[PDB]
RNA sequence: UUAAUUUAUUAAUGCAAACAACCUGCAUUAAAAAUUUCGGUUGGGGCG
RNA sequence: GCCUGUUUACCAAAAACAUCACCUCUAGCAUCACCAGUAUUAGAGGCACCGCCUUCCUUAAAUAGGGAUGGCUCCACGAGGGUUCAGCUG
RNA sequence: CCUCCGCAUAAGCCUGCGUCAGAUACUGACAAUUAACAGCCCAAUAUCUACAAUCAACCAACAAGUCAUUA
RNA sequence: GCUACCUAAGAACAGCUAAAAGAGCACACCCGUCUAUGUAGCAAAAUAGUGGGAAGAUUUAUAGGUAGAGGCGACAAACCUA
RNA sequence: GCUAAACCUAGCCCCAAACCCCACCUUACUACCAGACAACCUUAGCCAAACCAUUUACCCAAAUAAAGUAUAGGCGAUA
């Protein structure tokens, strides 16, 4: 009778409450006997770096100079990353400069994106 | 408030916008133009003026077409502009009697037709009117190629029209392969209906089919900005070297 | 009758009146007598003569007919050989 | 309604099949037949009404051993599990069919009349005239459809040309090609007439329910009436 | 005796008035469309 | 008598669009749209190959192709 | 084909305008059903000898049923079009 | 309901149409229905 | 009224509806009800299980009660409707 | 002194007498119900399965009663 | 999601008497005979006592189905969200 | 003297002009397995006719005028 409250897994009968989740991503599957098989590769592995010796801190000194925001663009990245090599080889097949014809075959495909964050 | 445009002009406005605007001009003109179908279920007036006997004066007369209902089954067949008449009658044909709902349906037959241009036999649900029209046109191919969209009133008929027109436009050797003389004879027989292939591709397409065709034509995976920037940089370097 | 039509907003004419009455322009309405064509074999010659006559209407009948017709039917008509041309106007009338 | 018929099984089997009651309802969910509903839960035993069904990669007349004779909830007749070669099947049991009996199923129309032993199936052409029969086909190989209820027995009235005249239990004559198979004898459970229901509860167990409004037409049931002609209208209801 | 005609059950509620059943027919789609036009916070039940 | 009533048997696929019967032209289907629409032709999808391979979504080959299949029928 | 006619006359729409139809304009009377018309004959030119009709190159009036079911489908005859008539005339004068 | 009006729809036939099935049109007969009405005078009603 | 049951949710629980039993009418048959049935079947209507044959008494006073194809037969049962003995009781 | 009451599950409800602070089981804030119970299943294709239950042993039947596995 | 009927798959029915029962008495449970209370009530049909059924044509939970001239009806024109 | 009483803009009306991250169809807002059902088909009636039974105006694609005219119509209501 409550049409306004959000539909959660706390509300229906036993089957409803078991079936609905809370947004947690799946980790494996269910076999016969409702035994849950957890797939290791499905579990997000946290790639945490070693922070020993790191100099950066959560905050920045107010003594730091102010600067103008210049959002990075594809043109700027190309100029700062590919243009030098292109000029040096033109003065003297784009895969040599970094371009890849297709994202297929890569672990981290840029589109459709196949990696977290 | 009021709309800037009348609501009945909204479809035309939409046609003048978006992908429908990118649609080819000849197809858009074919959609926009509307011709009254040939009278089928009513007898047209002989002339534009008539001496009505009641007062003996010359009065203008108009032919008001009977609304015809075409069930979706008709789009899979060739009904010669014939369809269901959904109307009403006066019982015993006197206006002072009851008014009854009456549906007149055409007598449908299944017949096999051979298309010379397509070298194929089609089994088509058909009417005696369609058979008579085919006889008057001297064959199924002539009937399909002569009859306009409105008189044909069949999605299957318009698809046959598109197929025949494409065959003629391409002069496709797939018509009787290994018999070029026969193929040329057929094409010469139906020469007068030949049109450019760019136009024959769009014959008989519904608006949604045409939109999908245009979207498929103009769908291109975006060129990587790497290629664009490389071309621009090489062009700029060429200009700098020349200067 | 229809005082305001749905398509023009105009007042309509009751065509039953036009099919039956003649309006003389001065404001007189002429009519035939009821039954003037019915069972003449059983009517006396005097009764038939009375029935074959064109007859004027009352003041209230005329007012009703005027209300039931529009101004088009109350105009001057200059027909070629109208038999009622002389009757369209009143002469030597005192009040 | 989301009604799907329970008669979906495609492969013949001996195992009783769980059958769903209808209640007299169409697939539309509306009552089509009144007076049906409830009753004891039943399981359906698929009856092979084509008695001459030679086994796979086999042909010719074959014999079968009556494994057992059983009550069938879905029929007036009792059924017989009968086994031949390497298969078992349910057939309609005849009056004196017993466990361990032997049954013959033949397609051979002998020139002479075959000795008609109760329970075996022969083409109607092979039977003597006047023999009691049951499980009669209408067409050769169609499968038995007539004379199937308990204790029923048609009579092979006549045989001329390739056509036989059968007297159905309703005492109506039927013409069937003599190549159509029928089994000899009357159907079993011959005392089905004499069973007394005794109480309304037993009918309710059998799945018959008391139902009213069985006609659904305006005014309900209305017996046919003779509409008098105009000359006869003057005498329809003459007063005393 | 009367008044308690509502005997709640979420299965029946969702199966009878839910979004899926509303969309399952053109009439229910028009129900949802009317609620959207009116601005109802709750389109379906 | 055949077992299995029609209403329970798998429904026959709808008849092919007449556009597929006309030799020279390519039908316009909703395959490009990646979803069904009722006013476009129904695509003819090639059979999908990578399907019956995953262990939890596996289809066994027909009995004829099994390694121990033998024409002579044993009785176990 | 069923040919129908309005019981109620439709008022004239004009030149560029479309007639406005009301409920009474959907009442029709059947003036004729073409299927009940007497059968006519189809003019065909024969290409192969056919029993009791002709031999070849001769214009024949055949029942529409025969013409559309046997002669034309089997190639025994061709439509009596002007082109076919001319071609068979050239054949006749070349023989 | 033996009130009036219909038979659009089904079901039968018949005649045309398509070459037996199936189907279209036109009729006729039914079933099922549908629409509509309940004048005036005489304490009321019956018969008037 | 055969019986057990059912019914006017919210003024009627009954003699009404149903019911076994019986009768009548209709139907010779397959793949969605009837029915995965086939005349000992199915559908509809009627009827009512069954079985057989064809002025006096009561009170003192009693408009109350009981007794001198149909006709009949009440075994049992009933919060049915009447009557009564005795007892019991504000 | 009283109760066919109580405790649990289901279904339903959704924080609705826990703590604190303001009011007169209200308002606000803070806290809380931890899976073993329960739900959420099954890799398919074929082929298999006549033999009730009722202490299931005698006796007692008819209304004839899902139990789906194996290569 | 009431109610009427139905479908699928469940569940309940002490004790005594009797013996395989639409059996008897009588709990739970279902109902609603009669009386009283109540009558803006605790209640838009309740309470108390009494009473009928209570292994069945029983009662009942869950899910599904039949929709308005329609459904459903052991026919009361009953019931289909007071 | 209590309860009250009063207020003015919050907005609204009619014109003109102008054409206007993630989740979610399964029990919606639910990361993740064999599809295929996929839509189209005269409005009726209230009402007027003082009942009613034929009939009884209704986004039309230039306002005005022709003209409530010609016509239609239980030739009547009306159109
Ligand atoms: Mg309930
Ligand atoms: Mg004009
Ligand atoms: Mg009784
Ligand atoms: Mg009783
Ligand atoms: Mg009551
Ligand atoms: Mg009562
Ligand atoms: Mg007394
Ligand atoms: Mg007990
Ligand atoms: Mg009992
Ligand atoms: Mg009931
Ligand atoms: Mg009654
Ligand atoms: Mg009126």
């Amino acid at each position: 009778a409550d049409r306004m409250s959000k539909w959660t897994s706390k509300r229906g009968p036993r089957s409803f409450r078991g079936r609905k989740g809370r947004g947690a991503k799946g980790i494996g599957f269910l076999t016969s006997g409702w035994r849950f098989v957890q797939i290791k590769e499905m579990v997000p592995e946290f790639v945490v770096p070693d922070l020993t010796g790191f100099k950066l801190k959560p905050y920045v000194s107010y003594l730091a100079p102010e600067s103008e925001e210049t959002p990075l663009t594809a043109a700027q990245l190309f100029s700062e990353a590919v243009a030098p090599a292109i000029e040096k080889d033109f003065k003297d097949n784009l895969e040599k400069y970094g371009f890849e014809p297709t994202q297929e075959g890569k672990l981290f495909q840029l589109y459709p994106r196949n990696f977290l964050r | 408030p009021l709309h800037k445009y009348p609501v009945w002009l909204w479809k035309r406005l939409q046609l003048r916008e978006g992908i429908c605007s990118r649609l080819p001009g000849h197809y858009l003109r074919s959609l926009e133009e509307e011709r009254t179908p040939t009278p089928v279920h009513y007898r047209p007036h002989g002339a534009k003026f008539k001496i009505n006997p009641k007062n003996g004066q010359r009065e203008r007369v108009e032919d008001v077409p009977i609304p015809i209902y075409f069930p979706p089954e008709s789009q899979r067949g060739l009904w010669g502009g014939e369809g269901w008449i959904l109307g009403q009658i006066y019982a015993n044909n006197d206006k002072l009697s009851k008014r009854l709902k009456k549906v007149w349906k055409p007598q449908l037959f299944e017949r096999e037709f051979y298309s010379e241009i397509l070298d194929k036999k089609f089994t088509v649900t058909v009417t005696m009117r369609t058979l008579d029209l085919i006889d008057e046109a001297y064959g199924l191919d002539f009937y399909i190629l002569k009859t306009p969209k409105e008189d044909l009133c069949s999605k299957f008929g318009m698809d046959l029209k598109r197929g025949m027109l494409l065959r003629l436009a391409r002069q496709d050797p797939q018509l009787h392969p290994e018999d070029p003389e026969r193929r040329a004879a057929i094409y010469d027989k139906y020469k007068e209906f030949a049109i450019p292939e760019e136009e024959a591709e769009w014959v008989g397409l519904t608006l949604e089919e045409a939109i999908e065709k245009q979207r498929l034509l103009e769908e291109k995976d975006p060129v990587p900005l790497f290629k664009i920037y490389v071309a621009e940089l090489i062009q700029q370097l060429q200009q700098q070297a020349l200067s | 009758l229809t005082y305001f039509s749905a398509r023009k907003g105009k007042r309509k004419t009751v065509k039953a009146v036009i099919d039956r009455f003649l309006r003389l322009h001065c404001g007189l309405w002429v009519r035939r007598k009821a039954g003037y064509k019915k069972k003449l074999w059983k009517k006396t010659p005097a009764r038939k003569k009375r029935l074959r006559e064109f007859v004027f209407c009352n003041k209230t009948q005329s007012k009703l007919l005027d209300k039931m017709t529009t101004s088009f039917w109350k105009r001057r008509n200059w027909y070629v050989d109208d038999p009622y041309q002389k009757y369209h106007d009143r002469t030597n009338l005192k009040v | 309604a989301n009604f799907v018929s329970w008669k979906s099984r495609t492969k013949y089997t001996i195992t009783p099949v769980k059958m769903r009651k209808s209640g007299g309802r169409d697939h539309t969910g509306r009552i089509r037949v009144h007076g049906i509903g409830g009753g004891h839960k039943q399981r359906y035993r698929m009856i092979d009404f084509l008695r001459f069904r030679p086994e796979e990669t086999k042909s010719g007349p074959f014999e079968e051993k009556v494994i057992q004779v059983r009550y069938d909830p879905c029929r007036s007749a009792d059924i017989a599990l009968v086994a031949g070669g390497s298969r078992k099947r349910w057939i309609i049991a005849t009056e004196n069919m017993q466990a361990g009996d032997t049954i013959l199923n033949s397609n051979h129309i002998g020139r002479m009349a075959v000795a008609a032993r109760e329970g075996d199936a022969h083409p109607l052409g092979a039977l003597p005239v006047g023999t009691l029969i049951n499980n009669v086909e209408s067409e050769p190989g169609r499968g038995a459809q007539y004379i199937r209820a308990a204790g029923t027995c048609g009579v092979l009235l006549r045989k001329v040309n390739g056509t036989a005249i059968i007297q159905l239990p309703s005492k109506r004559q039927m013409q069937v090609l003599e190549t159509c198979v029928a089994t000899v004898g009357r159907v079993s459970n011959v005392d089905h007439n004499k069973r007394v229901i005794g109480k309304a509860g037993r009918n309710r167990w059998l799945g018959k329910r008391p139902n009213s409004g069985r006609w659904h037409r305006k005014g309900g049931w209305a017996g046919r009436k003779i509409r008098p002609l105009p000359p006869m209208k003057s005498y329809v209801k003459l007063p005393s | 005796a009367r008044g308690n005609e509502y005997q709640p059950s979420n299965i029946k509620r969702k199966n009878k008035h839910g979004w899926v059943r509303r969309l399952s027919t053109p009439a229910g789609v028009q129900v949802i469309l009317r609620r959207m036009l009116k601005g109802r916070k709750s389109l379906s039940h | 008598y055949e077992w299995g009533v029609r209403s329970t048997r798998k429904s026959e696929p709808p008849p092919l669009d007449r556009v597929y019967e006309i030799p020279g032209l390519e039908p316009i289907t909703f395959a490009g749209k990646m979803h069904f629409v009722p006013w476009l032709a129904r695509p003819i999808f090639p059979p999908w190959d990578r399907g019956y391979k995953d262990p939890r979504f596996y289809r066994s080959p027909p009995l004829h192709e099994h390694p121990l299949y033998k024409d002579q029928a044993c009785y176990i | 084909t069923v040919i129908v006619e309005r019981w109620w006359k439709v008022p004239l729409a004009g030149e560029g305008r479309k007639p406005r139809l009301h409920r009474r304009h959907r009442v029709y009377k059947l003036v004729e059903d073409t299927k009940h018309r007497p059968k006519e004959n189809l003019e065909l030119i024969l290409t192969q000898s056919v029993e009791n009709v002709g031999v070849r190159g001769d214009l024949v009036s055949v029942k529409k049923s025969l013409g559309r079911n046997r002669l034309l489908p089997q190639g025994l005859a061709v439509y009596a079009s002007p082109e076919n008539k001319k071609l068979f005339e050239e054949e006749k004068l070349l023989r």
